[PDB]
């Protein structure tokens, strides 16, 4: 919970400093020559925003490897060292796919339909690879092979 | 195309909101919206949504 | 050169999957099977990058640096996978 109000009082204070506007005004990009489809619709959640919450999740990323590969001594029943560092590597491969796509359809049509999808999909790639790389196979030995759950 | 012939004298440019009718004679806008729930686009991270 | 490389990469993985259930003595099968999944999950973060920045304001800056970011990290894991455990057993003795 500390940690997470490390974060916290940096959201409140963004959310304090520049207030989510939810301008429906989003008429940057105007095809105005042909006049026939025009307008955006989007939020206020900044890029630099976005940017400071991958660091954030990437610094976060970077000591549980260094935690993860100091603990690799664990012997098997808490060995919890390899999967998490594959998982680590996961998410940083799925937020560097994301980062191009993410920031260079700037001046092209369907922005709107290009960042907020490959956010969201990154975002879900991410916690499924995590939560079912993490615990997967532990209710697979589980439920699925009832003999090592002593 | 940028400005809509309010008058015959000559053309008036329209507010940064509304874009030209067709036949001229003014300009209305037309609202939009983050793609509601329509299928375009919108199948696959509802997909990895729901199964997750 | 990349659907080649997908095809070189795919049976390498299919024999990898045989591999898997090796005893022991194989030092060097249990990484090999590692490196050959982390290499499937950046080639399959990679697609997306390939359909989804095409018709956009970089079309030319992006596409010959994606491809060039993925052939690095399929080059990193398997550097990493293979050499690092090697060098510190290495530091050890
Ligand atoms: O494209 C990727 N990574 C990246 C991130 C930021 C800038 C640039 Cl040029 C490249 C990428 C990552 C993982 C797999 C395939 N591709």
């Amino acid at each position: 919970f500390s940690l997470i109000s490390l974060q916290l009082l940096g959201i409140c204070v963004w959310f304090v400093v520049d207030p989510s506007h939810s301008v429906v005004d989003f008429q940057d990009q105007r095809t105005l020559d042909p006049r026939f489809a025009r307008g955006v619709l989007k939020c206020d959640i900044s890029d630099l925003s976005l940017i400071c919450l991958l660091g954030y999740s990437m610094l976060l990323m970077v000591t549980c490897t260094v935690y993860a590969i100091k603990t690799r001594g664990v012997p098997e029943t808490f060995n919890e060292a390899k999967p998490i560092g594959f998982t680590m590597y996961t998410t940083c491969i799925v937020w560097l796919a994301f980062i191009p796509i993410f920031f260079g359809t700037s001046q092209s049509a369907d922005k709107l339909y290009i960042q907020t999808t490959t956010l969201t999909v990154s975002v879900s790639l991410s916690a499924s690879v995590s939560l079912g790389m993490l615990y997967m196979p532990k209710v697979y030995i589980i439920l699925f092979h009832p003999e090592q759950n002593v | 195309g940028y400005q809509y012939q309010v008058d015959r004298y000559t053309c008036k440019t329209c507010p940064y909101d509304m874009r030209p009718t067709e036949n001229r004679t003014g300009c209305r806008p037309i609202p939009i919206i983050k793609l509601e729930w329509g299928s375009p686009w919108a199948v696959l991270p509802l997909f990895l949504a729901v199964v997750g």
